[PDB]
């Protein structure tokens, strides 16, 4: 019965995109006890070292991390969104947002300056609404995003619901 | 509360 | 729909024990990309901070974390196992093993010194079979256990498969 | 795989 329940769950998971996988994994962590969270912390520290030890995924992983936390990269991207490439830049933001480090205020500020522009763009149908809904989903549960940040973003969420 | 909010946005896109 | 496939996974999860949930969570972490792992690393940190800031768990978490990595405490539990309270001691070992920190050789050795005795006792039916299988489950995927340790342990796994 | 080995033991233990 167990190996089967696990095969069901595993299949439903692989039918999910990264944002759905990350949000669900976040919710399941809230159903774990301390010893389990510590095991998973040490486990990720192996899987993360694993990625950064194999060409297949090392460079891409190191780069998206620095880019997602580098105000110079992020500001240059915001200046290019306003103009065009909105859908591709929004995809880059969605790919980078999960790596925003708690305490990185400079980087967080640029992310929160772009979200308003993007919600307005989704209302004028300039950009797909699905992308912005996934960005706000991360923002709602993000360890780097404060309760204040959320209240200031509430005006733009209503439109997305 | 924000978790359920997110689950909805993700299901809306569903 | 998503909220329906998520609800299915959450239901089967709450039908799992702590070992079962932690092992599946380790499997699911393997179906994730770097950004997601990093997001979860920050999320586990928030959950761990919250768990340690409430009386419903703070003392229970600090003590189990220290005990699990304390060679003196573990040596005394081993000394106490050989004689009696084997079942109770194995439950304690099963709850502490997830907290064993990678690099703590002093504690790992004591752990790897009890499993053989626990395996021999299951083959005489002195102790339950499921408990030792649960402990072995962790040892096979534990970020603290080396491939070299797993080789030395295979001689005991067969008796459990 | 060691993870597969672990699910088998966990299977038996249920």
């Amino acid at each position: 019965l167990f190996c089967e329940q696990v095969t069901t769950v595993t299949n439903l998971f692989e039918k999910w995109n990264d944002c759905e996988r990350t949000v669900v994994m976040y919710a399941l962590l809230k159903r774990l006890r301390y010893p389990s969270l510590k095991f998973l912390q040490y486990s990720i520290d192996s899987n993360l070292t694993q990625n950064l030890g194999t060409s297949q995924t090392n460079l891409s992983s190191v780069v998206i991390d620095i880019n997602a936390n580098n105000p110079v990269y992020l500001q240059n991207l915001l200046n290019a969104y306003k103009t065009a490439r909105k859908e591709d830049i929004l995809h880059e933001v969605l790919n980078m947002l999960p790596l925003l480090k708690p305490g990185n205020e400079e980087a967080k500020l640029i992310y929160l300056t772009l979200i308003p522009v993007a919600v307005k763009d989704t209302m004028q149908q300039i950009v797909p609404t699905e992308l912005v809904q996934q960005i706000f989903s991360y923002l709602l549960i993000h360890p780097a995003i404060t309760s204040e940040d959320r209240r200031s973003l509430n005006i733009w969420l209503r439109h997305l619901e | 509360d924000e978790l359920q909010q997110a689950m909805r946005l993700l299901n809306a896109a569903s």
